[PDB]
């Protein structure tokens, strides 16, 4: 049978107690849901080869499991390796034993390697627990080092591969040098223990761990694609979220409907098939018009006898437009094929018809001795030897040279008189090698002119229409699909580009010859993954893909056997941007969440359809819908009538944004020259830059100084807290800071600074130029900052911004600030307990969410995780030789003499001082938007917090009334008060009464009607009083408007 | 439009003369150098004489050269080859080869027997 490794593949490649920490490495990798081969019973194993890599873990009862051989044949013909466990000790040979079919010492024989150590471990772990062991193995040959890795992990269900972790540590090696092939299992069998066989691959981890230097993480590249959120995605505690996953991307879509059907033609076969051509001497010349040959046709043809090419591969088909085309026809002698080279010599080569010192594309021949070879003889051809100008390349000396001189003896008039350079060549259709006449020709191309858009006449968006061999072995490496094209031509031949090198085919007169680029397939990799935490159902997106076409690399298949990667699923769909294989589209248009493309969407419940399905949507698929915002919640035209609240709800929320680095600056010198006289002195040599740099570092070093004291010096001077903490009955209870408990950081903010993961990327961190020098205000001078925040929020008024903190109750300063929204305090006078308890529980409720929420704040934690990766991508560019022999700066001073050690340093240098150019481009265009963050950051505090500005979706949703603020390592918490009403209920109103022919209109109010009387009241409020002449005024005379009513004023 | 049509040829009894014309009928004549072949039944072919571009120069054979007479005519387009001196050695097809533009230029081929 065949099982996933669901979770087998991930290791440590070396030495990592690593922990908590983002993290890269590229060896011999074992796939992911790897399918495993079961070898349960005869019905003892069978061989299997080694694929450059193999698993093995074992889930026994007890102690049965004995250990394997190595090698090529296993025999002693060739270098072997045997595995054995004495119970008492371990041993290694790479002996050569007699394979025996069945095994274990047959024959002892050239035992290079010895070795002893502890037993490799068994049984109690398989009884005494009353549970079972499942002993995972790790079988590596990289460089000869034989990667052998193990531990036990017990499980309970046997039925298959479970879930669960381990990590997997290093035993021990041998220095081999083996070509590793084959390998047996040997045991001293129709029922035997069940295990695994998993197959490696040289990919490309990345490792995060807890705090105890263990394994927890680490995913697939073009396998799992469940626990393939990458190769690199940093977690098995992934969430919800689409994972761009490898570059063997997709194939191409569907598209509008415009559909060729035009040809044109051209009289091109002149060029090649006009069986009267020119003689060598007057070597024919034209040019034509727009037509071509399929010149693929022209090499896949057995009628050219030679098909020899200087400079282009004839596999190089499609992308040739080429500028100009020289054509150059001429006959041959039969034993001239091979001096046809450009700058050839001999007497024709450079004596009748010379290709310079330079490449000459394709140069075409084929004999000819039936069309052009008579009975008689085909007698009307030349050859001109070795007398005449010698034949600057490219010149048709259609001149007679009767005399070079006319007078010297060499040629001259002297000794020789009658000689004459037009000697004339013969043959005969049956005359053998050496003589026979090859229809020969010189195709001569340029380059380095071609704007256009007409090397593409073409259309038709297909599938496909041909076999797969040679679509378009062009988008270099080649992929592509071959159709018909539509257009009308002009004088030109042979060259254009779409646009700007989009180099796209050759056209037709007869031929198919059709791009537009005919793909390289496409850009598209998006698997899903809903998490392995609460799940281990995937799919895989496709975008910009035929279903119908198995996206990836057309039925690749050269991997492992997985549904999803061995691309048949019937439960699939077609969206906008591409094939989805693991569908099971559907319409019922949700709220959106994992998001596939133009509206596609995810994560559904867990009894949508089955008790089978879970809360990943659609268990051992994925579905994804056509998104939607929900439905409609339409409101209606209101004349008069007013649906007026006489209730309101408010809730509370996260507000996060960074406001700085940590803290960071950079010796530019010591970051590359790291206190060397060479590089010291090399880099005294070479430019300004690094000076230019420190400067805005440290300019950016004093700026989150700055930013810190900006978000940290809104007020001039400190406010502390109140003593006793029984604010007008609105309890806080959790933002005041702790009276004495240590650090003195609010209840909240104690459970903040350190529900923080305190690893925080454990980013304790200074290796090399590196540097954190630690900012202006302590952490506790922030604490006492928002003590200063929460005193003059709750305890001085709309003015702790405006100068000196007032000592005034917040009773009245919620009556205060209900009196200044614009209705009027009588609200918290009559329910200043009522709104005190919604305010101080909620707030309440909402801790318990900042508690529970980890990774609620993931923009503090993803800031620091933004500067962990800028200086982690930093220190692997670092990492990155950028031409030397090797990234190290020692070595090859040492390694290579003055001038190499010299020239090699320069190289390493100049790039990884670019390097760190970008990284400070980079850091500065960060620098400025975390700016922008820490403006934004003292600008919520001093508008929503200082005073109460008026501003709309800034601090919370609509009625701002105040704000508070927080605090954290590097970034800042907020939240901040959003008032709703509620219980809209529909009453009558009018602009204007007629009483005694006068219009009557209200101050602050509203004639509101209860279906029969008529009152005035407010629009946040039904407060139903009498209309009298007090509260209201009157005016001129009932204007007009729709709406005048009965029910006159007191 | 170019096509040399070959005309001119024909029966010549030995010590007679003949006049060769040879036309690139509705196209040009005049700068194409004339060069004519003898090829002999039973044997290999043989240069006999040409003309330069110009006209001025008629650089005849290697020996004996006086025998034939070339001469361009721009008012009709053709050869006025005016053989003469006759050997039995001419009785053969030959080729107008205007080397101009195309070199080995034909299309129809005059035959000129030398008869006895």
């Amino acid at each position: 049978a065949y099982t996933n490794s669901f979770t087998r593949g991930v290791y440590y490649p070396d030495k990592v107690f690593r922990s908590s920490v983002l993290h890269s490495t590229q060896d011999l990798f074992l796939p992911f849901f790897s399918n495993v081969t079961w070898f349960h019973a005869i019905h003892d194993n069978p061989v299997l080869p080694f694929n450059d890599g193999v698993y093995f873990a074992s889930t026994e009862k007890s102690n049965i499991i004995r250990g394997w051989i190595f090698g090529t044949t296993l025999d002693s013909k060739t270098q072997s390796l045997l595995i054995v466990n004495n119970a008492t000790n371990v041993v290694i040979k790479v002996c050569e034993f007699q394979f025996c079919n069945d095994p274990v010492y047959s024959s002892a024989n050239n035992c290079t390697f010895e070795y002893v150590s502890q037993p490799f471990l068994m049984d109690l772990e398989g009884k005494q627990g009353n549970f079972k062991n499942l002993r995972e193995f790790v079988f590596k040959n990289i460089d000869g080092y034989f990667k052998i890795y193990s531990k036990h992990t017990p499980i309970n269900l046997v039925r298959d591969l479970p879930q669960g972790f381990s990590a997997l540590e290093p035993l021990v090696d041998l220095p081999i040098g083996i070509n590793i092939t084959r390998f047996q299992t040997l045991l001293a069998t129709a029922g035997a223990a069940a295990y695994y066989v998993g197959y490696l691959q040289p990919r490309t981890f990345l490792l995060k761990y807890n705090e105890n230097g263990t394994i927890t993480d680490a995913v697939d590249c073009a396998l799992d694609p469940l626990s393939e959120t990458k190769c690199t995605l940093k977690s098995f505690t992934v969430e919800k979220g689409i994972y761009q996953t490898s570059n063997f991307r997709v194939q191409p879509t569907e598209s509008i409907v415009r559909f060729p059907n035009i040809t044109n033609l051209c009289p091109f076969g002149e060029v090649f098939n006009a069986t009267r051509f020119a003689s060598v001497y007057a070597w024919n010349r034209k040019r034509i018009s727009n037509c071509v040959a399929d010149y693929s046709v022209l090499y896949n043809s057995a009628s050219f006898s030679t098909f020899k090419c200087y400079g282009v591969s004839p596999t190089k088909l499609n992308d040739l437009c080429f500028t100009n085309v020289y054509a150059d026809s001429f006959v041959i002698r039969g034993d001239e094929v091979r001096q046809i080279a450009p700058g050839q010599t001999g007497k024709i080569a450079d004596y009748n018809y010379k290709l310079p010192d330079d490449f000459t594309g394709c140069v075409i021949a084929w004999n000819s001795n039936n069309l052009d070879s008579k009975v008689g003889g085909n007698y009307n051809y030349l050859y001109r030897l070795f007398r005449k100008s010698n034949l600057k390349p490219f010149e048709r000396d259609i001149s007679t040279e009767i005399y070079q001189a006319g007078s010297t003896p060499c040629n001259g008039v002297e000794g020789f008189n009658c000689y004459f350079p037009l000697q004339s060549y013969g043959f005969q259709p049956t005359n053998g090698v050496g003589y026979q006449p090859y229809r020969v020709v010189v195709l001569s191309f340029e380059l380095l002119h071609a704007p256009a858009t007409v090397c593409g006449p073409k259309k038709s968006t297909n599938l496909v229409k041909n076999k797969c061999v040679n679509f378009n072995f062009n988008g270099l490496t080649g992929t592509g699909v071959l159709t018909e094209s539509n257009k009308k031509f002009l004088p030109f031949q042979q060259f254009g580009r779409d646009i700007a090198d989009t180099t796209d085919a050759v056209r037709d007169p007869q031929t198919l010859e059709i791009l537009d680029i005919t793909p390289c397939s496409f850009g598209g990799v998006s698997v899903i993954t809903p998490g392995t935490n609460t799940s281990n159902q995937v799919a895989v997106l496709y975008q910009d893909v035929n279903c119908t076409e198995v996206p990836v690399a057309i039925h690749a298949d050269q991997l492992t056997p997985t549904w999803r990667v061995y691309s048949t699923g019937s439960n699939v769909f077609q969206t906008r941007a591409g094939c989805l294989i693991g569908a099971e589209h559907v319409n019922n248009s949700y709220e959106c969440d994992i998001p596939i493309g133009a509206g596609i969407c995810a994560s559904y419940q867990t009894q949508t359809n089955s008790p089978r399905r879970a809360r990943s949507v659609a268990s051992q698929s994925i579905i994804a819908y056509t998104m939607s915002l929900g439905a409609e919640n339409s409101v209606a035209y209101s004349n008069n009538s007013i649906a007026i609240p006489t209730n309101f709800t408010i809730s509370v929320t996260t507000e996060i944004l960074p406001v700085s680095m940590t803290k960071t600056s950079v010796d530019c010198t010591m970051y590359i020259c790291g206190d060397s006289t060479e590089c010291s002195n090399l880099l005294l040599q070479y430019g300004s830059f690094c000076t230019q740099l420190n400067r805005a570092l440290t300019g950016i070093a004093v700026e989150q100084d700055k930013n810190t004291q900006e978000v940290f010096a809104q007020v001039k001077q400190i406010y502390k807290t109140p003593p006793i903490k029984d604010f007008g009955g609105f309890n806080f209870s959790q933002i005041l800071p702790d009276p004495s408990k240590p650090s003195k950081r609010s209840f909240i903010e104690d459970l903040l600074f350190n529900k923080v993961t305190l690893a925080d990327a454990g980013f304790i961190q200074k290796f090399n130029g590196l540097t954190v020098l630690p900012p202006l205000l302590t952490d506790e001078m922030i604490a006492q900052y928002t003590s200063a925040l929460l005193a003059g929020t709750i305890t001085s008024g709309w003015t702790f911004g405006a100068g000196a903190a007032l000592q005034i109750p917040f009773a009245m300063q919620m009556a205060y600030r209900f009196n200044g929204i614009g209705v009027t305090q009588n609200v918290l006078y009559e329910n200043q307990k009522l709104i005190a308890n919604q305010f101080n529980s909620a707030i309440g409720k909402i801790q318990d969410s900042l508690s529970s929420t980890a990774s609620a704040l993931g923009k503090l934690q993803d800031v620091v995780n933004q500067n962990a990766q800028a200086l982690n991508t930093l220190v692997k560019q670092l990492s990155s030789n950028f031409g030397a022999i090797s990234s190290v700066l020692n070595d090859i001073l040492s390694r290579l003499d003055k001038v190499e050690a010299e020239v090699q340093i320069d190289r390493l240098i100049t790039g990884r001082l670019q390097s760190l150019q970008t990284y400070v481009t980079q850091q500065l265009i960060r620098a400025a938007e975390i700016r922008a963050s820490a403006n934004l950051a003292a600008t919520k505090m001093s508008e929503c917090v200082l005073g109460q500005s008026k501003r709309v979706d800034f601090c919370g949703k609509g009625y701002h009334l105040m704000s508070f603020p927080q605090s954290a390592p590097h970034g800042v918490v907020f939240l901040h008060v959003t008032y709703v009403p509620a219980q809209e209920k529909n009453f009558t109103t009018a602009p204007a009464i007629c009483h005694d022919g006068k219009a009557h209109f209200p101050r602050e109010g509203v004639f509101v009607s209860n279906g029969t009387h008529w009152f005035v009241t407010q629009r946040n409020f039904y407060e139903p009083q009498i209309i009298t002449t007090d509260n209201t005024f009157v005016s001129g005379n009932c204007d007009v408007v729709i709406g005048i009513v009965n029910n006159t004023v007191y | 439009e170019v096509q040399l049509v070959e005309s001119g040829g024909g029966q010549v009894e030995t010590g007679g003369s003949l006049r060769l014309s040879c036309q690139a009928s509705g196209s040009t004549f005049s700068d194409y150098v004339m060069a004519w072949f003898r090829q002999r039944p039973g044997k290999e072919r043989e240069f006999v004489a040409t003309i330069s571009r110009n006209g001025g120069t008629t650089t005849y054979g290697s020996s004996v050269k006086g025998r034939f007479t070339i001469s361009r005519d721009n008012a009709k387009s053709t050869v006025y080859l005016q053989m003469n001196s006759l050997k039995p050695e001419d009785t053969a097809v030959y080729y107008c080869y205007a080397v101009g533009g195309d070199g080995d230029s034909w299309g129809q081929g005059t035959q000129v027997t030398v008869s006895s």
